[PDB]
């Protein structure tokens, strides 16, 4: 994977562009995915400007005359099968370019050779020809383009009319060519030969491989596009697409004309992500703007509200972001113009790119600082990009443009500052509004007969929405979902419960909410939409709101504001009405507000204030999404807002499906009816009814920035109307055509269930006297309300049988369980065989049965050290494997007790904090494993609260005892699939003998997901369900996240039978797993393994209080306490026997059937049937999607091979080949070797053998040391152990001393560089990730992120990137240089210095968590003095030399930060 | 400049120091205040960087000290440079580089001109005794082959 | 104890076989036979009178303060015969080390070495 360019800077035609435009393709194979057949790749492009010289010689060898202007080339795939449908694309073409009077010269076969091809990708590999267009008319260049762009899009209209398959135009221009294909990336210039001439001569190049999550090639979707390269992926793609079918109903421009009317769909049909984000691109530049405008229109920088930018790029970025929704998601971009070449970046800056200026005019910019080959004395500044920057080239003029001044340049075209001030905001006019008109609340009778009409509850109001008019922020949960699905329930489920919410996997990182909030914006505009391919000041003229949500003054104010400019639509239906009143309803409603909308309305108000006893409410969402969607299909949707005034809003998750489903803003009156009713009564206290309102307000906002964030949008204007939710138990028929663009896997109820539903809980408030609302369970057990999985009788009656080991109580518990009515999709399921039972003591032995159940990882901070003690004792007895969760674990149970007992556990978890993880934590485990997302909160990190850290913690976590410990959502190491791989790569370097696991969560389109990782050469994969338990988590993560595991488990093994890659990985999956039918269940379905959970911990004494969060656990299991400790039960024994149980009836269930082994039952779906509840519930769920039966071939349905899959071979054996005296004697050595930026990990391996045989701190510092001379690779030394030195001389890509234990590594130029020490990057992302111990001396700047997670590394280098020492957490980091914005973000551990010339630390650091003065105290100039002689004498710089000799006058400008939790634990004070 | 760069030699300046002279280390003059004649010097202190790749540091003027030392007789003993040789010798033909010093040939020691030569202290520069004394025997040596050569044909 | 290993790998057996014991010739893996130095060929290495301290006297098994001039040939060494049953023996009481012969430059060497 990779993408680059490369560049002259005075724009003249040479052939070393196109030499090392090749070349550098060379060098990426590292990256990519290996393949055992080494012909089958997935993709490569390469794209250069046009050889006129070539083309005319062809035409003059023809017979023809060269004419005088540029001649134009176009590359055209072509069927390859029938040899008549060839002559029908070119009689289409043919056609179609001679209609604007252009000469056709002739077409030509590109020479190619298939003997390099696969066998997948060679069969379906279409024709490649080219045909030459001659400018006969004498007409201009720029209008020879936009003819060529006109004849393309037709032609490319003309050819899907008739329905003919596998035609593509690669390119059509008079500028440049695209050479692509799906073949190896080193194999391009023996595929294509023609770019091995002489005459192949450019200003210009650009190049990219990607990395497929498939199996099954396609050659049109091969990178470089027309006019893009993109290396990433796109978020918001559903939420775009809508918007610019909104746009195109009204854009215009008068150069296209009357041909206009052939570019309206402008997004086709079948192409991914950067190919639209590329259509768009291309239709906006060639309309009259140019590169740079265009990527700043459409992927905008991150508009703060700091001092540290001139107001010019602020009213710039604010034109920019208030004329185009942005297009989110990580991404490196390398587009071109005709005349401009640009690099830029995301908004978050995921993804790298760094860049190489030359003494001969040349740019070189990529993924990676050593692709093209380049001596040390001819380079004039390296340096990288930032997040929302770019560079640009202008080839017309020859001038090169950094980022302040491409931005000072495009600030200068049109005045922007008197255009922005069009705009009204919306405080303004509530402090305008004059405090009068308050309506009188309504009644407590009337409020009641309205809250019992939705089924709102009373612990609704004292459990979740207490704590947010009390402290601003939502409730808390402590425990797994074990409630019914939506559909399943007899109650009145909203219809807001059948919509789950999305999050990313390994493919896409979330985004820290916590932290980097200053990249997210909540702002909403009324009267925004108009044409998008003009400029003037009516496109910034509009009404502008800081939050989608309304209190009910604000919308008052806002009503009086728009005036009689908007329609008041009704949403009530009456209860008398019949059958179908609900559809009338919905039709009448979706009719008058397109009648409303043609007679000048530019607001629609869908209100339902008039439900009384003869009328119910329709649903908020279903009438807003019928809304929506017909104004968006009636091509009026660009000219009216959608405002929604709702009943039943409580929680910020009918907010969040309210804004996805189209709505613009919300207001929910009832609840704040009855936040004035609860505080009339005098239950807040003493604050104000405004303090609450602005508390509630606050929460719903951060709620909905929390659940935005799980998927990677930043911005509310690009996920309103996108649909980015799940349906569960819905209609096909309804949802797919009442709502954008959502999946419903399984059929569900129709219109009538629905009006059943809200009729009957109608007619039950408005028919009989209520005189109060019903207690109700659904976070917690109540006889009146719901059922659950976990009742008392269960819980009871499996302790006893558990205690005192006796089979028939576990037989009765396990039949009390499957005797109650359907609550999880596997109760619709039965086992029917046709073989005859075979007696039961011939089925597997229980021990190999056994032996395939584990337990999940529990962290020890959640879990007392007594639990997970027991639990490690317990499956380390018996065979099975057992997990230690993140927190690390205590070293000192590393070995068997006296007795015989092994406390330590065989599965070592890899979680997103890093929290414990060393060089000797990884060494001591027999399978290690990535946690990218949890059962029960996914897309977001795990709590711990403060009071549970503990000193024992404190100390086995390396954190500050008594502070809130939150994961960060994301890796910081994951942010694409590439990156999963490198990470893979690194755990199977560091421990010899370990399997790699990956965690994932079942959700739509995990299938593609699991077969890219199974690529990675991971070997297991984990499918963890919605009802899986937690230590702490919010309520609305844990009951609206996830999908049965039944849907995922069933979708992966298909997906992986299909691409003929489930015979090498095995699968796995847990969560709500309470007897053994389920356990056959399962391994019908396709797994394997089999994880228990919570179960466990009912069988040591957990009664399921669901106060683990408040450390107050009664049985003391989840409790640091001691008194509470002192109060376990547990014993081994417990589980022993429970997993004996449990084993004995798989046993049981496979002799009724009339098998022997669980291997003949895995896969075998034919065995599993599908039945009804009955005739009176009428639910059309319809399992089929989840039994299809793929047919595997000749290979098995399960893993048959041994051992891990291994991974080439690194630097580091060699080295072990020459270090014997090391391992053999224990003797200093010294070697030196050649490094190149194609040599991942180097020196784990070592790091490997070391701590194995001398430990982590066996070895004085410095006992081995190895010199490397050039461009080091990813991954450079890590986890390092003490012993160990690396010094580089050059400079390193990525991931530098990542995991260091104790080691030492050492960066500096080389010695005949002409370079100032601290104005070039020297190492890149992510440096220092989750250290523990070590140093590390660089003589450049870092890059970005840089030191994320530190604990115990000291690091100096001469300047930083953005978000610098993230959430660091112990040790000291001195910076001599300038710093990014929101430095020090979460900063919880540790001290920094920075070296601050120009003053301007106050306005990047984030003054949260963290203060800043002037060192006064000499105990601390001591240790910053030591440091820099340190760092001086090991990388011989030249800059700290020269502090480090005017010491008396530049110790008075360095800034000491310190965070605050460390202000009364240090021991000397900073203070005086 | 600092004291271990000082164009002389070692000794001489701890003969000086023993003889009761007071040396004060980085300052440059800036002004001379009196009214007729001098009564003091108004001077201040630079500041030596660190020694570059090539080995050549550079000063800067630290803009607080400036102090004032009292004065009844200053010596300017700044140095020496080459005279106009062509102006004042009625040979404007001479080849003279920029500070002044004529240019030879390595071997002959011969100026542009056959016949006349120059070898001493006009070549160098600020330069010492058995440098001169070297010069004048090479000097020396070329003539007599130049007239050996000439006297013969 | 901070890992220097102040051996040699390459012991050599001069002609006056100074220090050449049953453990010397043990504690390496390459022998030498000097026939003939670079400098001075077809002459024996020199030591001053002063030159041999006590440290060098106890070490080589000698008379503190006595010049040193070892023997020119190795008596041992006569022919080529002697030279393979020196070889032989070598190879006998380290079973693991090498031997390497060092000669000088001049006419003739062609022979010798073919017969070496
Ligand atoms: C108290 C508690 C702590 C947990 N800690 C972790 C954890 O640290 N990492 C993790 O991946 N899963 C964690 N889990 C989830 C379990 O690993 C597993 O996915 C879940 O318990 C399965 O649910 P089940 O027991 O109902 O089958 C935790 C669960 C509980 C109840
Ligand atoms: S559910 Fe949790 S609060 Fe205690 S009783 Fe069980 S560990």
């Amino acid at each position: 994977c990779g993408v680059g360019f490369i560049a002259a800077i005075d724009g003249k035609p040479r052939r070393s562009v196109v030499e090392k435009g090749i070349e550098a393709l060379k060098a990426v194979w590292h990256r990519g995915a290996v393949d055992a057949d080494g012909k089958t790749g997935d993709g490569a492009g390469i794209h250069v400007a046009v050889p006129q010289k070539f083309f005319k010689d062809h035409v003059k060898v023809i017979g023809h005359r060269a004419p005088d202007n540029k001649l134009a080339v176009g590359q055209v795939f072509l069927p390859r099968i029938s040899l008549d449908a060839q002559e029908a694309c070119r009689c289409i073409v043919e056609t179609e370019i001679l209609a604007f009077g252009y000469y056709i010269y002739g077409w030509r076969q590109v020479p190619i050779n298939v003997d390099i091809i696969g066998e997948k990708a060679n069969a379906t590999r279409p024709e490649i020809e080219q045909i030459i267009v001659g400018n006969n008319k004498g007409v201009s260049d720029e209008q020879f383009e936009l003819d060529l762009y006109i004849i393309r899009r037709r032609i490319e209209k003309a050819v899907k009319g008739e329905q003919i398959n596998d035609f593509y135009i690669c390119s059509l221009s008079a500028r440049s060519i695209i050479y692509k294909g799906m073949f190896l990336a080193e194999q391009l210039t023996t595929f294509y030969p023609d770019l091995l001439d002489e005459r192949f001569e450019s200003d210009f190049a650009i190049y990219h491989q990607r990395y497929s999550t498939n199996t099954f090639p396609t050659w049109p979707l091969a990178q470089p596009f027309r006019m893009l390269a993109h290396n990433g992926e796109i978020n918001t793609v559903k939420g775009n697409v809508n918007w610019m079918k909104a746009h195109e109903t009204r854009m215009e421009h008068p150069a296209f004309g009357t041909h206009m009317q052939d570019l309206k769909p402008v997004i086709g049909v079948g192409l991914s992500d950067s190919g639209s984000l590329d259509t768009v691109f291309e239709v906006m530049v060639r309309a009259g703007r140019t590169a740079p405008m265009v990527k700043m229109m459409l992927v905008p920088q991150a508009l703060t509200s700091s001092q540290t930018t001139p107001d010019n790029h602020k009213a710039l970025i604010q034109y920019c972001n208030s004329v185009m929704e942005p297009w989110d998601g990580p991404a490196a971009l390398a587009m071109t113009d005709g005349r401009w070449v640009v690099g830029g970046m995301d908004r978050n800056g995921l993804r790298p790119m760094r860049y190489t200026i030359t003494t001969d005019g040349l740019i070189i910019g990529g993924s990676e600082t050593g692709m093209v080959k380049i001596d040390e004395t001819q380079v004039i500044e390296k340096g990288r990009l930032g997040p929302g920057e770019m560079i640009a080239v202008d080839l017309q003029s020859g001038k090169l443009y950094r980022d302040r001044e491409l931005k000072d340049h495009l600030a200068t075209l049109k005045p922007w500052d008197k255009w922005v001030q069009n705009t009204t905001h919306l405080d303004e006019l509530v402090k305008t509004a004059s405090l009068k008109g308050e309506p009188s609340d309504m009644d407590k009778a009337e409020l009641r007969r309205r809250q019992q009409a939705f089924g709102l509850t009373m612990e609704d109001m004292e459990l979740i929405l207490h704590p947010m008019v009390e402290d601003g922020k939502e409730a808390i949960g402590s425990m797994g979902d074990d409630s019914p699905i939506a559909v399943l329930s007899d109650k009145y489920r909203g219809l807001h419960h059948f919509f789950r919410q999305n999050f990313s996997q390994v493919t896409n990182p979330p985004i820290d909410s916590l932290r980097e909030r200053r990249v997210m914006s909540l702002k909403t505009r009324l009267g925004n939409l108009g044409n998008i391919l003009d400029e003037d000041e009516t496109q910034t003229r509009l009404l502008q709101l800081e939050s989608p949500v309304l209190t009910t003054a604000e919308f008052r104010a806002m009503r009086d504001y728009m005036g009689d400019t908007a329609a008041e639509i009704d949403a009530t239906f009456p209860v008398d009405g019949g059958p179908e009143a609900l559809r009338d309803a919905l039709r009448r409603i979706r009719q008058e507000t397109e009648d409303a909308v043609r007679g000048g309305a530019t607001h629609v108000i869908l209100t339902d204030e008039a439900m009384g006893p003869a009328r119910a409410a329709i649903p908020a969402i279903l009438a807003t999404g019928a809304v929506h969607t017909h104004l968006i299909r009636s091509n009026l949707r660009t000219f009216t807002s959608l405002n929604v005034r709702t009943a039943e809003g409580l929680d910020t998750h009918y907010f969040a499906v309210l804004i996805g489903v189209g709505a613009t803003t919300v207001n929910a009156y009832l609840a704040q009816e009855a936040i004035a009713e609860r505080h009339r009564r005098g239950l807040f206290g003493s604050m104000p009814l405004e303090k609450g309102m602005a508390n509630y307000k606050k929460a719903i906002d951060d709620g909905l920035l929390k659940i935005m964030s799980k998927m990677g949008i930043s911005v509310i204007s690009s996920y309103r109307g996108g649909g980015n939710f799940e349906a569960i138990g819905l209609s096909r028929a309804l949802v797919a055509e009442h709502f954008p663009a959502m999946v419903s896997r399984i059929s569900g109820i129709g219109l009538n269930g629905i009006q059943k539903k809200v009729l009957e809980q109608h007619a039950t408030a408005y028919n009989e006297e209520v005189v109060a609302l019903p207690v109700g369970g659904f976070y917690r057990f109540r006889k009146s309300g719901d059922r659950h999985g976990w009742e008392g009788g269960v819980i009871h009656t499996l302790q006893q049988a558990v205690t005192n080991d006796s089979y028939t109580t576990f037989k009765k518990y396990s039949e009390q369980v499957n005797k109650r009515p359907p609550m999880q999709l596997r109760d619709l399921l039965e086992l029917r065989s046709t073989k005859a039972p075979v007696p039961v003591d011939e089925v597997e032995s229980i021990t190999a049965i056994r032996k395939r159940f584990i337990t999940p990882g529990m962290s020890m901070g959640a879990l007392s050290p007594e639990a997970h003690g027991t639990l490690n004792v317990a499956m380390n007895r018996i065979g099975a494997k057992s997990d230690s969760g993140e927190g690390g674990e205590d070293p000192a149970r590393f070995r068997p007790d006296k007795n015989g007992d092994n406390w330590n556990s065989a599965i070592k978890q890899v979680a997103s904090g890093r929290f414990g993880v060393t060089a000797e934590y990884l060494n001591q485990c027999r399978e290690l494993e990535i946690k990218v997302a949890q059962g029960a909160k996914p897309g977001e990190g795990g709590q711990l609260p403060g009071f549970k850290v503990t000193e024992m913690i404190a100390r086995l976590r390396h954190s500050t005892p008594g502070v809130m410990l939150i994961s960060p959502p994301p890796h910081h190491d994951i942010y694409s699939i590439e990156d999963l791989a490198q990470l893979i790569y690194d755990l199977k370097q560091i421990n010899p003998d370990a399997k790699v696991t990956v965690k994932l969560v079942s959700r739509s389109g995990i299938g593609t997901i699991a077969a890219g990782v199974a690529k990675a050469n991971a070997d297991i994969i984990l499918i963890s369900g919605n009802s899986g338990g937690t230590g702490a988590s919010p309520q609305t993560s844990i009951k609206f996240a996830g999908l049965p595991w039944e849907m995922g488990l069933s979708e992966v093994h298909q997906v992986l039978t299909l691409n003929r890659l489930r015979h090498r990985v095995r699968l796995r999956t847990d969560g709500g797993l309470k007897t053994g039918r389920d356990i056959v269940i399962a391994a019908m379905l396709g797994a394997e393994e089999f994880g228990i959970g919570t179960a466990s911990l009912i069988a040591m004494g957990c009664i399921m209080v669901r106060q683990c969060h408040s450390n107050t656990c009664p049985v003391g299991v989840c409790v640091q306490d001691d008194k509470l400790r002192q109060k376990f039960v547990g014993t081994p024994e417990k589980v022993v026997n429970l997993f004996t149980f449990l084993a004995e009836e798989v046993r049981e269930i496979l002799a009724g059937l009339g098998f022997r082994s669980l291997n003949e039952v895995i896969g075998r779906t034919d065995l599993l049937h599908q039945v009804s509840r009955g005739a009176e519930h009428l639910d059309d769920l319809d399992l089929n999607p989840r039994l299809a039966q793929v047919d595997p071939g000749e290979n098995a349905r399960y893993c048959t091979l041994q051992g891990r899959n291994e991974v080439p071979d690194t630097l580091d054996a060699r080295i072990v080949a020459d270090a014997r005296p090391l391992f053999e004697e224990g003797e200093k050595m010294q070697l030196a070797y050649n490094a190149r930026n194609t040599q991942r990990a180097i020196g784990t391996r070592l790091s490997s053998m070391v701590t194995r045989k001398f430990g982590m701190f066996g070895l004085q510092p410095g006992h081995i040391t190895i010199r490397l001379r050039g461009t080091a690779g990813q991954s450079l030394g890590a986890f390092a152990v003490q012993g160990i030195k690396l010094e580089v001389m050059g400079d390193a890509n990525d991931y530098v001393g990542k995991g260091l234990s104790g080691g030492t590594i050492v960066v500096r130029p080389t010695t005949s560089s002409p370079l100032e020490t601290n104005k070039n990057t020297i190492i890149g992302n992510t440096v220092l990730y989750g250290a523990t111990a070590g140093k590390l001396f660089a003589a450049g700047q870092a890059g970005e992120r840089f030191a994320v997670r530190n604990s115990g590394a000291t690091v100096v280098v001469e300047g930083c990137g953005s978000n610098g020492c993230e959430y660091m957490t112990g040790g000291t980091a001195v910076i001599l240089g300038r710093v990014g914005d929101n430095f020090a973000a979460g900063m919880t551990g540790g001290m920094a210095y920075v070296y601050d010339l120009d003053d301007s630390l106050p306005l990047y650091i984030n003054d949260e968590s963290v203060i800043f003065q002037r060192i006064e105290v000499g105990h601390y100039e001591s240790q910053l003095k030591h440091l820099i002689e340190e760092h001086v004498t090991e990388t011989q710089s030249r800059f700290a030399a020269e502090i480090l000799n005017d010491w008396a006058r530049e110790v008075t400008k360095f800034w000491q930060v310190v965070p605050k939790e460390m202000l009364n634990r240090l021991e000397v004070p900073v203070h005086l | 400049r600092d004291r271990k760069n000082m164009p002389g030699s070692q000794r001489e300046v701890a003969h000086a120091e023993e003889e009761g002279v007071e040396f004060i280390w980085q300052a440059a003059p800036e002004g001379f205040t009196g009214d007729t004649v001098v009564t003091g010097v108004r001077a201040v202190r630079i500041h030596l960087g660190v020694a570059d790749a090539t080995g050549r540091q550079t000063p800067q003027v630290i803009e607080g000290s400036e102090f004032t030392v009292q004065a009844d007789l200053v010596i300017k003993a700044l140095g020496f440079e080459p005279e106009d040789l062509p102006n004042a010798f009625d040979e404007p033909e001479l080849k003279v580089t920029r500070w002044g010093t004529l240019l030879v040939d390595h071997r002959t020691k011969m100026t542009n001109m056959d016949g006349v030569f120059a070898a001493g202290d006009i070549v160098r520069g600020a330069s010492l005794v058995v440098w001169a004394i070297r010069d004048g025997r090479d000097a020396a040596e070329g003539i007599h082959a130049y007239a050996k050569a000439k006297a013969e044909a």
